[PDB]
RNA sequence: CGCGGGGUGGAGCAGCCUGGUAGCUCGUCGGGCUCAUAACCCGAAGGUCGUCGGUUCAAAUCCGGCCCCCGCAACCA
RNA sequence: AGGCAAGGAGGUAAAAAUGU
RNA sequence: GUGGGAGAGGGUGGUGGAAUUCCCGGAGUAGCGGUGAAAUGCGCAGAUACCGGGAGGAACGCCGAUGGCGAAGGCAGCCACCUGGUCCACCCGUGACGCUGAGGCGCGAAAGCGUGGGGAGCAAACCGGAUUAGAUACCCGGGUAGUCCACGCCCUAAACGAUGCGCGCUAGGUCUCUGGGUCUCCUGGGGGCCGAAGCUAACGCGUUAAGCGCGCCGCCUGGGGAGUACGGCCGCAAGGCUGAAACUCAAAGGAAUUGACGGGGGCCCGCACAAGCGGUGGAGCAUGUGGUUUAAUUCGAAGCAACGCGAAGAACCUUAC
């Protein structure tokens, strides 16, 4: 953490397509190291997506991710005893990760029944431009824009 | 501190208490809302978890503001000490007296201490002579709650304003 | 309401706020904008972005008087003086020049201890 | 670190004390109505001081500017 | 005897006043922090509003008695 | 366009009592 | 003496702009001010910001220096006048007229006080606001005295180079200011820095000595007690100058060194924080402890580094109670 820029792990991409993003999403979904459960979940979600909005869910997923991707957000730095929501950029990979996380959160905030289903719905919402994850992203952006005042307190 | 304003109510059928305190009954939510809109002042739910959702039909924001103002006024009232010594400089004494008077005018208590060492000979006597004199000087502003009581190494008084 | 198209802009910059005054070529100020003009009450009131916003607002107001031919006079040292200038440059206004009229005493009367302690 | 010109050297021989010779003293002010330093002028210390005095005198008359506002910065 | 005003969790204070809506600080308990104590932060507990009672759909609130506290007018003291 | 340097900014460097 | 120089040296009489503040005039609108955040504050009677003019009073930006000057306090716009000191060249006059200095007399910042004037800013006290446990503080808003003048006093100071003055001596180098020269280098007088010898407790000083001397005057002889008391003198007062002792302690001290330390600096590091995931604290229960009971609840372990620890196996045993 101190010395080097700390390398970002390259994964085996998806075995069903050839997508690292997909793999990452699956991992995020996966709690407890139950991948061959969350992988199954992911594919169920994909199938559901296909059933509804009849595009290859991979592309849909990508679109959703793009929609949630934030570009400026807020960190927290204390200055003169006051704590500031410091509005700075989000780095590409990091931003992507954040988006993924948000999607997962939304899936588990949703009141609908089953694992795949919720995720699928969330993805569809993201694609549309609505839902929970997208809303969160928007809020984050606003927090940057409500507090664009402090910008100059860059890291 | 903070209640559900006009449309923030899904609490079904409401206890229609105006800003006046008058009961219009157990109206719908919607009916009550309409009434509020017409009357200009919001159906604020001061007891949603009650025998009818206590729909107090005042402007919520306005009410809040009023409360805030009241609170602010309440602050501005407090205890102000003037600690003499046994040996007194007369100018100093006068200044202290003036300060006390000012405090009383403002609305603020004046706890009037002395500082005693040991030497407790005519120390208490001296304190009495001081504090009582001070009281005599500003009876118009404050009258004494606590007389010049011995604190062992102080002599405490409390001059409390005449009217509130 | 009475118009001009040409004149000036005094950027008064304090640390506590940066205010942009927009005047004619005489010295009759038509259109001013402050920190509290852009809501920002308190600290932010004087921060760069706030200053910039104020400047932008002022520019917009001026444009409601056909005003393009604006000279810009930076008065005083403040955080937003450069940002304000930048905003003005961006805006879409005919900036004549970026003249700097800092009000510096030729050894005037003793300043407040604070701005002092300068010796 | 400062090597571009010397206002002494860019100039020819003249009377410093001549204050009414105002066109020529204008070189020894900056773009602002300010005196150029020993380090920018490059006169003798004595010489520099004399020049400064002359400038002040000129300003007092009204021939030279007392102050300016820095342009386009 | 008169008149005035007061009475709220353990202590000081808001509310009455506008009939529905009990806060604030100090303390008490417990925890956190800390090496440790103070301070600090977090919770928790704790008031039926002197009372008899009335109101009223409902009162700390409106009314009175009685209890008091407070100042003054007041004789023996 | 980059190289630094000298200057001028302005931002940041919060607070936080004690001891067998 | 003659000739020449530098200079914020001192005084007296003027003036010049920037700035601020205050008012008149405009033009214009919802805040400005302020801060680590804020709050009092001012503002719709219209501020703040901006232009124009006026009224002031103070203080002199840039030059500006590490610079110059004075004996020291000190001294900065510019000009004029009055004038002090000083340096140099010539070596011309004078011939030992010199050096110091108890006392004396004079100066002497800042504050202070007296009297009169003025008063824009700042600003003790003081009134506010915050901050805080408290805030008589640091922070902010005002605000009187005072800063400014004249005249009088007062005379202290880290009045410091913490280094009395004079002269002679004893390597240089460097940068500077200033004067003369036959001027890429000489020779005087200042101001700094680095170093020969030497000194010094080291630090450092080191031709501007704290080196070698000589002259003289001031003062010291442990720290507190104490610049106090007492007396005396001075002062309108505030105070100052002069200046003890009793008692007390066996130290007070300086300079360095080694560390440790710091809400000092820089360079670094650790799951130290951040980023992320998952927990404990909430619930029950499992334990270990603290505490409290008890006939005994055996003892040990104490912040990290005690607390699912000695116990890797308490029904009796173990077991110490
Ligand atoms: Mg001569
Ligand atoms: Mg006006
Ligand atoms: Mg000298
Ligand atoms: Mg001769
Ligand atoms: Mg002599
Ligand atoms: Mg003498
Ligand atoms: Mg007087
Ligand atoms: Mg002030
Ligand atoms: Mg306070
Ligand atoms: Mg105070
Ligand atoms: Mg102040
Ligand atoms: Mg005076
Ligand atoms: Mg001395
Ligand atoms: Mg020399
Ligand atoms: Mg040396
Ligand atoms: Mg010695
Ligand atoms: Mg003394
Ligand atoms: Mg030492
Ligand atoms: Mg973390």
């Amino acid at each position: 953490a101190r010395r080097r820029r700390a390398e970002v792990r390259q994964l085996q991409p998806d075995l069903v397509y050839g997508d690292v993003l997909v793999t990452a999403f699956i991992n995020k979904i996966m709690r407890d190291g139950k991948k061959n459960l969350a992988a199954r979940i992911f594919y169920d979600a994909c199938k559901i997506i296909q059933e509804k909005t009849g595009q290859e869910p991979l592309k849909v997923f990508k679109q959703a991710v793009e929609n949630v991707k934030p570009r400026m957000e807020v960190r927290s730095r204390r200055v003169g005893g006051a704590n500031y929501q410091v509005p700075m950029e989000v780095s590409p990979r990091r931003q992507q990760s954040l988006a993924l996380r948000w999607l997962v959160q939304a899936a588990n905030q949703r009141p609908e029944r089953r694992a795949a289903v919720r995720i699928a719905h969330e993805l569809m919402d993201a694609a549309e431009g609505k839902g929970g994850a997208v809303k969160k992203k928007e809020d984050v952006e606003r927090m940057a824009e409500a507090n664009r005042a402090y910008a100059h307190y860059r890291w | 501190k903070e209640y559900l304003t006009n449309e923030r109510i899904r609490a079904k059928q409401v206890r229609v208490v105006g800003p006046d305190g008058k009961q219009l009954g157990i109206m719908d939510t919607r009916e009550a809302l309409r009434l509020a809109q017409e009357m200009d002042l919001d159906l604020v739910l001061v007891g949603p978890n009650a025998d009818p959702p206590v729909a107090r039909i005042m402007d919520y924001s306005k009410w809040r503001y009023e409360q805030q103002m009241a609170e602010k006024e309440a602050r501005k009232t407090e205890v102000k000490s003037i600690k003499f010594r046994v040996k007194i400089d007369e100018h100093d004494y006068q200044t202290k007296l003036g300060h006390i008077k000012r405090f009383l005018q403002e609305g603020h208590k004046v706890k009037v201490t002395i500082m005693f060492r040991g030497r407790e000979v005519a120390h208490p006597e001296l304190g009495e002579r001081i504090l009582n004199r001070v009281t005599e000087d500003l009876k118009d502003l404050a009258v004494v709650e606590m007389k010049p009581e011995m604190l062992g190494r102080d002599m405490n008084m409390l001059l409390a304003p005449v009217k509130v | 309401k009475r118009q001009v198209a040409s004149g000036r802009a005094y950027i008064h910059a304090s640390y506590n706020n940066t205010i942009v005054t927009i005047t004619d070529p005489d010295g009759n100020p038509i259109t001013w904008s402050s920190g509290g003009v852009i809501g920002y009450k308190g600290s932010r009131k004087g921060t760069p972005y706030a200053a910039q916003l104020a400047a932008l607002d002022a520019a917009k107001k001026a444009m409601a008087y056909g005003m393009q031919s604006v000279d810009v006079i930076v008065r005083g040292t403040g955080a937003g003086r450069e940002q304000a200038i930048r905003a003005l440059q961006a805006s879409g206004l005919q900036v004549k020049s970026i003249v700097d009229d800092t009000p510096v005493p030729h050894n005037g009367c003793r300043p407040k201890k604070k701005f002092r302690k300068a010796s | 670190p400062s090597r571009k010109a010397k206002v002494k050297a860019t100039l020819g021989e003249f009377d410093l004390r001549d204050y009414r010779n105002v066109e020529v003293l204008k070189r020894f002010l900056s773009e602002t109505g300010k005196i150029l330093p020993r380090r920018r002028t490059g006169l003798s210390a004595k010489e520099q001081r004399i020049l400064a005095k002359t400038i002040k005198r000129a300003r007092i008359l009204g021939l030279l500017p007392f102050t300016e506002k820095l342009v386009r910065k």
